């Protein structure tokens, strides 16, 4: 099958800006 | 084997997050028009009957399609929010249900203006 994604577009936004954090691990 | 049902299809989750995870920065820079109008071109390029065969042809391949995508955006004059998410659409074979992801952008954009008073 061809699947296996994890919000890649979300992690990409942090690389270009990365200006939103609220203690989350 | 008696009756048949046919539910519609629009907005789901991982596909909606693709437009909201790229336009989420556009919402702060006011690019919803720069990202919602350029993304629509990808849906028309795949919806086009002469271009639909080129996107589904078995010769475009995947690694070669990545260069064709960047080499097309260079002539398409995309915007600052449409020369990155375009790779994801043609990165893992996402040019089949690509128009459904653009439709979710219009529904997600309505949530970025409802909570933003900017009129005097």
């Amino acid at each position: 099958q061809k699947t296996g994604t994890a919000e890649v577009s979300s992690i990409l936004e942090e690389r270009i800006l990365g200006a939103d954090t609220s203690v989350d691990l | 084997f008696a009756k048949l049902v046919r539910p519609p299809v629009q907005i789901y989750g991982i596909e909606g997050r693709y437009a909201t995870a790229l336009y989420s920065a556009a919402s702060k820079q006011n690019k919803l028009e720069q990202v919602e109008k350029e993304l629509l071109r990808v849906g028309q390029i795949l919806k086009e009957p002469k271009m639909a065969a080129s996107l589904l042809n078995p010769y475009v391949k995947r690694s070669v399609k990545v260069k064709s995508l960047s080499d097309m955006t260079a002539k398409e004059k995309f915007s600052p929010l449409t020369s990155n998410l375009i790779n994801l659409l043609a990165e893992n074979g996402r040019l089949t249900n690509t128009p459904a992801v653009i439709s979710a952008f219009s529904t997600m954009m309505s949530v970025h203006r409802g909570e933003v008073p900017c009129t005097v």
